[PDB]
């Protein structure tokens, strides 16, 4: 009932799916990545009590209905989960038809081709979409960027990547991932409060943490001074409502939780801090490109969103760069949307429909068409 | 019954329910030929093959019998349709299609 | 900043030059929203 | 308890050091050239638990033990790690005095002095050996051709160079070496598999994979029409017991690993591919050498064992080299050994022992001495 | 125990009715390997149907149960946890184990724990990592019959292992450092 | 076995190595039992 | 081949010679053995 169409801009955020349009400003799709199974079963008169609402409901039917992540690790283990979770989106918070409105799609690379194969047809058969396009998650924050140079550190939603960049210009072998999750700073945050005084292993008791985190979690710059800090300062010592009406009390964790994303030995992780990964591959880096980095150590990743976030950055790469060049970390606030925006922009680019990937494309060559000069 | 190719046991034109788990069968004296699962030409089954989509696959030596069978459960319209098991030794193939209708 | 001007008046395509010379890492930004004006 | 002694043919061959005797047969010792740090110190009564006995038990320890090249680069960034490395050797495989067995040295070209300086000086006080001496590994699989015209290709251990020789005579002008190793296909490898479906980083993890490339992992002559093959062939189609227990997969990869030692493209190299390194080599040769090569096209290299090496190798010459010439490249199967045998060879050269390095000769001119008319 | 006992015809909830319990429990309670054919062995078989005295005096009756209680340790949908049978828990572990440490695991599958005196614990134990494990590996769960003095007996070891007087928590220590010397650099 | 005069003249603390390679998990025990013998 | 006798009785280190021309670039080879048998 309107124009050509709006692309859609749906973005599963590692965590979220989150979408709007092409052009658009705000993702009007944010919600978990869940599925939820309840147990029980009361015997209950009527209906309306569904297995698998997760979307953005079934956190409210938290507790009895379980979690499931399809990407669980930037890895769809399943997709008719997924499957319905778009459905979910396009009908419910989308309540829109695919099959008239473009959209773009949001990926991390790592991904085995077929990931990518099976959603796009299948997004082509059950959404009939007027034409679909992919696009890596990363990238997609990087012109998201749009300091087409220098290296991006996404830290997302659930991801990590490093993303060195030269206006538009990236280098994969220089490009890299960790694994680690704000989900993983969850894990660790269980662990430690858990074994320090607590029982905390419920899928939405993971909510809590995950929450607690995001909202007051935190790290110092510092550590072994900050350790001793620690030692004895009360002002961190301090005690948050636990959503059941506790009120879980927090020091030292704030902070200990994330910062080991710079030392897995307390996840025990054999990798090595997100610093040095931005390190090692601006040294990858061309000789010069150094300083374009300095300019452009473009963080990303709202999880990330902690206090020092450059503050270390800055500090440790100084630790490690020559102070003869300056360096420059670059995070906005809005990083979670930033990915999002970005790929508003190129889908909105309407110098570029040409990319969208037709039905027709790939009827004549399947879903491999995908692959080669096309994703 | 039907004409055999290899297929001593074929898997068959389900005209089933929903809800029929219904198993496609090349139960064929058995290098082994590979299967093929195809319900379009573009399209795979192996992205389907799940709880409604499965398959047991096992060689006898006392009658030289390999077993492909698909049990599916949870039986769908959604795959009401044409499937394939494309069955190649080192040397042959099998081409034929079978068909499933997931009746009601 | 003429930055708005010059991109109006930049070469058509080359605001990518232009945005991202004057700091608009957002010539994405600059060109969304004169597409939310040219959507 | 014998007679004068038998120099001490010691062979760090770029990944393992290995060594036998002057006159020996077979290099006694072989073994990683790593360093191995295990990681969590769960209490453990008693002791054994060495930090740091790498050399061919730590891969036991692999895991938990991480792992260190001195020589990463066939550069020594340490050397008490090495030192003990030898210590090893010479006390537990050599289980041997150093201080009454000479010793010629391994060493391939663009070091920089003092590394071999040090190596030097130590090797009398830690060792005292009767004297060392010090040999290009790359000359020393030139004598271990015993072609003495010709280049030889030395993509070894996992080191790379171009050897232009003619009956002795090498121009160092024309010599290059190819950062390509082992360990670099290795690396592809591992983005590919895992970015392919797989989560493969982890020390031993590299490991398995480079066990993977020596196994079973070759190069097809042609790529493009061997890429069609390639598109449905499934003889290659062959998954590999994963040394979990897993069976690893396998296709494409087998031989898009190595084959970029031609197309840096796929390590994003710069360079260019060991065929042309060859061929400007050449060139770069007399005249008329370049039948001398022809004849001579020696490779020299185990891990470039794999099928169609010289295939390639001709078949590209060919492309460039005139048909009028006739091309012969030559490697032997037993390349690895080649290196440590015309090394045995050349210090077991009993017309030769006045080059080794004198305890004392080095004492009145302290290293330095080794530089000029002497290493 | 009780709750299934009690509904099924028992009242049973008092402190050393609990005891009793346990009791049933340690003396008598098992499991079988299988459940499901299991349960339909279950569905007749007599020779479970066996009661046992009540230490009233009373005999109480025994079927389903004497196994039905422990295996929900798999299942703890019986005891309604979330969480997951202790199988898998070892599986995950171990798949978090290095790559081929997993084999050392089957080697080392070492039970511990009395309680879990129950019969086929390895019986399962490896039944189903086997329905998990790669047949590629071989599997060995490790549970001596003395598992509740094994504790004890590794202690009495470390404690008694002279070589190891060091670590002891010295008064002193404690006394420059208060208590919380224990936790650096000691337990 | 030999475990016995091999671990008796196995390396003093490496009796670790020697009972646990000859299946004696109970190097614990051997010298729990060598320890009853010197407590 | 003669090689061998050639050898034996090539001119004293001009056995380079000899063997490089019999295809004996193991002269190191020929050395080598004639030195496990004059080590």
């Amino acid at each position: 009932d309107d124009e050509e169409t709006t692309a859609l801009v749906c973005d599963n955020g590692s965590g979220l799916v989150k979408a709007g349009f092409a052009g658009d400003d705000a993702p009007r799709a944010v919600f978990p990545s869940i599925v939820g199974r309840p147990r029980h079963q009361g015997v209950m008169v009527g209906m309306g009590q569904k297995d698998s609402y997760v979307g953005d409901e079934a956190q409210s039917k938290r507790g009895i209905l379980t979690l499931k992540y399809p990407i669980e690790h930037g890895i769809i283990t399943n997709w008719d989960d997924m499957e319905k979770i778009w459905h979910h989106t396009f009908y419910n918070e989308l309540r829109v038809a695919p099959e008239e409105h473009p959209t773009l799609l949001t990926e991390a690379p790592l991904n085995p081709k077929a990931n990518r194969e099976k959603m796009t047809q299948i997004m082509f058969e059950t959404f009939n979409v007027p034409a679909m396009y992919v696009a890596i998650q990363a990238v997609l924050s990087l012109y998201a960027s749009g300091r087409t140079t220098g290296i991006v550190l996404d830290s997302g939603d659930g991801v990590t990547h490093n993303v060195p960049i030269y206006e538009g210009y990236a280098l994969p072998h220089a490009i890299m991932r960790l694994d680690l999750a704000g989900r993983d700073l969850t894990d660790y945050l269980m662990k430690i409060l858990t074994e320090r005084g607590y029982s905390f292993v419920t899928t939405a008791e993971r909510e809590i943490v995950r929450d607690i985190k995001e909202k007051l979690c935190y790290v110092a710059l510092d550590f072994e001074n900050e350790m001793a800090t620690a030692a004895s300062s009360s002002s961190l010592e301090k005690s948050y409502e636990l959503p059941d009406g506790q009120v879980i009390t927090i020091g030292n964790e704030r902070f200990r939780c994330p910062e080991t994303l710079f030392q897995p030995s307390f996840i025990g992780m054999e990798s090595a801090g997100i610093h040095e990964t931005t390190y090692n591959s601006i040294m990858k880096c061309d000789i010069d490109i150094r300083k374009d980095l300095y300019a452009n150590n473009v963080l990303s990743g709202g999880t990330t969103m902690y206090p020092g976030i450059a503050d270390r950055m800055q500090k440790e790469i100084t630790a490690l760069a020559p102070s003869t060049m300056k360096i420059k970390i670059i995070a906005p606030p809005e990083r979670k949307y930033s990915v999002w925006i970005g790929g508003s922009i190129l889908a909105s680019l309407s110098t570029f429909q040409q990319m969208w990937i037709s039905k027709q494309e790939y009827d004549e060559a399947g879903p491999s068409i995908v692959h080669r000069k096309c994703f | 019954d039907d004409p055999i190719g290899l297929f001593v046991m074929r898997p068959q034109d389900g005209e089933v329910t929903v809800g029929g788990s219904i198993t496609f069968s090349a139960r064929v004296a058995g290098k082994p030929p590979v299967v093929k699962w195809f319900k379009g030409k573009w399209v795979d089954l192996s992205s389907k093959v799940g709880q409604h989509l499965q398959l047991h696959d096992s060689y006898d030596r006392a009658s030289k019998v390999y077993l492909f069978e698909l049990h599916i459960t949870d039986a769908q319209p959604a795959f009401t349709g044409s499937y394939r098991c494309e069955v190649s030794t080192k040397d042959k193939f099998d081409c034929s299609n079978f068909n499933l209708t997931v009746h009601e | 900043e003429d930055v708005w001007e010059i991109l109006r008046q930049a070469p058509p395509s080359e605001y990518e030059r232009i945005a991202f010379q004057y700091g608009v890492t957002d010539l994405r930004g600059m060109l969304k929203r004169l597409k939310g004006m040219r959507r």
